[PDB]
């Protein structure tokens, strides 16, 4: 996260860590106990999918103050659609191995059903994107969670203020054009989360941009309005043999 | 009412029925209260809410 602030302790609960071999690869969002939103593009480099693990109630990274849980990824679901390397349908469904139990450190973010996230909360003009990701482009990691506020911007204003791919009916830009203000690399698959009436939501998943806080230019984050019937249908199935699934979108 | 004007008046979900009619709806989590459009936990750990937050409030 690039001109934000430290997210106080315990202020962003539903903040997933996603680890391979003990290195820092992602973020991810918890929905509930068992599942965690992602971005797809986080798992394309991945050789051994059982080297995966998943870190609830993490905060400063260069210490263990017994609030953190980790759990085993048991399944990492991934649109059809979603094509390697490039950035549309970039979500990513992960079933733990075994539930975090909730605290008050630990706290999943709700996933809103689709009209109320079309109708009201894609209206909601700023949502706050966090991770531990890059503190500047080129510039190392956060050791504690970092927050950023965030205004979204419709597309065809996104597309107007800009200055390569396509904002997809699966994205949509926020952020500031002005290069002082972005979500970084490291923060890709975390939480874009919009408060409305006292409650906060899963509204976008860190995803790309051209670069970061480059100037002219705005970050992009995944529709996640687009996949809610998806992910709720997957929230049913029985787990499958074997990490990876693809699943067919819609 | 109507869910896309003001979210029906509701505080979370909202559905439009036939006639002029509309059901607000609760995550799991929550209750709707009497109001027909409020929402108040059931669990102790309802999502989208920050305990400490909660607590500083409460
Ligand atoms: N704003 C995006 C910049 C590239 C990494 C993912 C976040
Ligand atoms: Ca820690
Ligand atoms: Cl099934
Ligand atoms: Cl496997």
């Amino acid at each position: 996260i690039v001109g934000g602030k430290v997210c106080p302790k315990g202020e962003c609960p539903w903040q997933v860590l996603l680890l391979v071999n003990g290195a820092q690869l992602c973020g991810g969002t918890l929905i509930n106990t068992i599942w965690v939103v992602s971005a797809a593009h986080c798992f394309d480099k991945i050789k051994n999918w059982r080297n995966l693990i998943a870190v609830l109630g993490e905060h400063d990274l260069s210490e263990h103050d017994g609030d953190e849980q980790s759990r085993r990824v048991a399944q990492v679901i991934i649109p059809s659609t979603y094509v390697p390397g490039t950035t549309n349908h970039d979500i990513a469904l992960l079933r733990l191995h075994q539930p975090v139990v909730l605290t008050d450190h630990v706290v999943p973010l709700c996933l809103p059903e689709r009209t109320f996230s079309e109708r009201t909360l894609a209206f909601v003009r700023f949502s706050l994107v966090s991770g531990w990701g890059q503190l500047l482009d080129r510039g190392a990691t956060a050791l504690e969670l970092m927050v950023l506020n965030v205004p979204r911007l419709m597309t065809q204003d996104c597309l107007q203020q800009s200055r390569s791919p396509n904002i997809t009916e699966y994205m949509f830009c926020a952020g500031y054009s002005d290069g002082s203000k972005d979500s970084c690399k490291g923060d890709s698959g975390g939480p874009h989360a919009t408060h409305y009436r006292g409650t906060w939501y899963l509204t976008g998943i860190v995803s790309w941009g051209q670069g970061c806080a480059t100037v002219g230019h705005f970050g992009v984050y995944t529709r996640v309005s687009q996949y809610i019937e998806w992910l709720q249908k997957l929230m049913r199935s029985e787990p499958r043999p074997g990490v990876l699934l693809r699943a067919p979108f819609p | 009412l109507i869910c896309v004007n003001e979210n029906g008046g509701c505080e979370q979900y909202c559905s439009d029925h036939t006639g002029t009619k509309r059901s607000c709806r609760c995550h799991e989590g929550y209750s709707l209260l009497a109001d027909g459009v409020s929402c108040t936990p059931t669990v102790e750990y309802p999502c989208g809410k920050i305990p400490i937050l909660e607590k500083r409030n409460a």
